[PDB]
RNA sequence: UGGGCUACACACGUGCUACAAUGGACAAUACAAAGGGCAGCGAAACCGCGAGGUCAAGCAAAUCCCAUAAAGUUGUUCUCAGUUCGGAUUGUAGUCUGCAACUCGACUACAUGAAGCUGGAAUCGCUAGUAAUCGUAGAUCAGCAUGCUACGGUGAAUACGUUC
């Protein structure tokens, strides 16, 4: 519970201090990570969905919940109830252990890593990733991933503000683009 | 969680071997080697390339210096 | 892994590192020398302490994207500037002022008659 | 020169005319055929017009144009 | 004086280099001919990764120098792929000539690493020291050759025959 612990202690006492909060229970606090794979490449081939689930089961350590689609688009050759992607919910110590491995090992061997966009908030105190690969990510294997894949990872936090997200997020230690 | 449909996740020492820096935290990944912690028990160990301590950006470290302006190179090549 | 790259573990380690952006035959030869690894060991025999000896001396050479941003300013530089070159490369024809009315196919790419 | 040995080549009358210019702070266009000089760092802020064969064509220096020839900035031929 | 003759959506002729294992890289080790040289050829030595630089012997020539041929031979390694094939392109840092390499030179180093997997219709040369292949030299020439003109090394296949 490193990331927990820092948390509990360290990052509270900053973020109480900066923004003067009245209660303990007013610091933000990260509710959920869900990590999204879209693959319309599954339409074309049911095995590349396959594929990307096993990796997402991999870097989550948890089963994938398949998405599917809301409606039929023609462009994209969609259908609807077609199984085009994956979502993993990461919640508790999961979550920590998942965010702490990101910004420790993760992110450090993303291909010329100058930092984390600091803009990439919804303005509700929510933060979005993206991952270009998941070659990044230490489970996964290069010779095991036939094909390249990049990944969402939402990081859903109790802050009202993004400023206050960003706090938070740089009190965990994630780097950020300035 | 449901029984039988996560994949075998176990506590792992992720170790960068270029700064000795050793953390443990959940991973499914497997390894032979294991190495003791702080607390008593043995534990997995990842071996790290780079990591948050050794990785340039995080350090702020410039591995390389800032390209020389136009009239800097002139004036050192040629001496003048 | 080396320099953020997974470099071909069945090669010898002298062809291996050549799959780095910045490393060359001449190079990967120098590097494996000031490191005391073999050029003949393959990657997939190297050692963890040969790999870090490795990782050292390529951290001393500008690879993979910190030679790629350079590399894409000098010609930036050549564009804004509106120097000859800078316009060539704008327009997509040979740089060094190689003849134009035959060839020039690798800069002017495919051809359309 | 190409060899370092040697300096950069400018023409003396150009390099004199630059010179000369120096002391005032409202330079004046300098009128060149010198397609062949190389930038040299004083000639930073000046506007000169260099022949391109058939007329001459403003060209003001830029730190980044320093070490390159002023012939580089003024073309020679027209297409579309 | 400067620019152009060096343009570039394209079409064609003649060449150069490849598409690898009858090869690539690395190391060791042989065998030519025909030419050129006075302010020109420049050795050896030292320095540079190298292109080169420095100093300078000899030599107006069967003497000295250009100038160690290369393919070859014997090993080592790679192992059938867009690669340890190929080397276009581009970045950067140099060398040399020259008054000056921007337009627009040649060469080097490092990095970069295109097309190309043997070529549709069609079409060319060659009957033996030939073709093929490998290097060598000269004229022009400050510098600048995949061209031209010469040179030797290795060295084939096939020709029944004259209907077309
Ligand atoms: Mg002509």
């Amino acid at each position: 519970n490193r990331l927990k612990e820092k948390f509990n202690t360290e990052v509270t006492e900053n973020l109480m201090k900066k923004f003067n909060y009245s209660s303990v229970m007013e610091v933000p606090k990260i509710d959920k990570i869900v990590v999204n794979m879209g693959v319309g490449d599954a339409v074309q081939n049911s095995k590349v969905l396959d594929n990307a689930v096993e990796e997402l089961e991999l870097i989550t350590g948890q089963k994938p919940l398949v998405t599917k689609a809301k409606k039929s688009i023609a462009t994209f050759r969609l259908r609807e109830g077609m199984p085009i992607g994956a979502k993993v919910t990461l919640r508790g110590e999961r979550m920590y252990e998942f965010l702490d491995k990101l910004i420790s090992v993760s992110l450090p061997r993303v291909r010329d890593f100058q930092g984390v966009s600091k803009k990439a908030f919804d303005g509700r105190g929510n933060y979005t990733l993206g991952v270009k690969e998941q070659l990044i990510f230490p489970e996964i294997d290069y010779d095991k991933v036939s094909k390249v894949r990049g990944m969402d990872i939402v990081i859903v936090t109790t802050a009202n503000t993004d400023e206050e997200a960003r706090e938070l997020l740089a009190n965990f230690g994630m780097p950020f683009r300035k | 969680m449901k029984q039988g449909i996560h994949p075998e996740y176990h506590q792992v020492i992720f170790l960068d071997t270029t700064t000795n820096f050793k953390f443990l935290s959940g991973s499914t990944k497997t390894s032979s080697e294991m190495m003791e912690w702080e607390d008593g028990k043995e534990y997995p160990v990842i071996r790290l390339d780079i990591s948050s301590d050794s990785h340039p950006f995080y350090t702020g470290r410039q591995k390389f210096a800032a390209a020389d302006g136009r009239v800097e190179r002139f004036n050192k090549k040629f001496g003048l | 892994r080396i320099a953020g790259v997974d470099i071909p573990r069945e090669k010898r380690v002298v062809i291996s590192l050549t799959y780095i952006y910045g490393i060359g035959t001449s190079t990967a030869q120098k590097i494996l020398e000031e490191a005391n690894v073999s050029a003949d060991t393959r990657v997939k025999d190297l050692t963890d302490d040969e790999l870090g000896r490795i990782r050292e001396v390529v951290d001393g050479y500008k690879v993979e994207g910190d030679l790629r941003r350079e590399t894409n300013l000098n010609i930036k530089r050549l564009m804004e500037i509106s120097s000859y070159r800078g316009i060539r490369h704008r327009r997509g024809l040979p740089v060094r002022g190689q003849k134009t009315k035959n060839n020039a196919r690798t800069r002017k790419g495919p051809v359309k008659t | 020169a190409r060899s370092i040995k040697k300096g950069p080549f400018v023409d003396e009358h150009l390099m004199k005319k630059v010179e000369a210019q120096e002391g005032s702070e409202k330079k004046q266009v300098i009128k060149t055929w010198s397609r062949r000089s190389t930038i040299f760092p004083n000639f930073i802020g000046h506007t000169f017009a260099v022949y391109d064969g058939r007329k001459h064509v403003p060209v003001y220096v830029t730190e980044d144009m320093v070490g390159h020839k002023l012939g580089e900035f003024a073309p020679t031929r027209t297409f579309k």
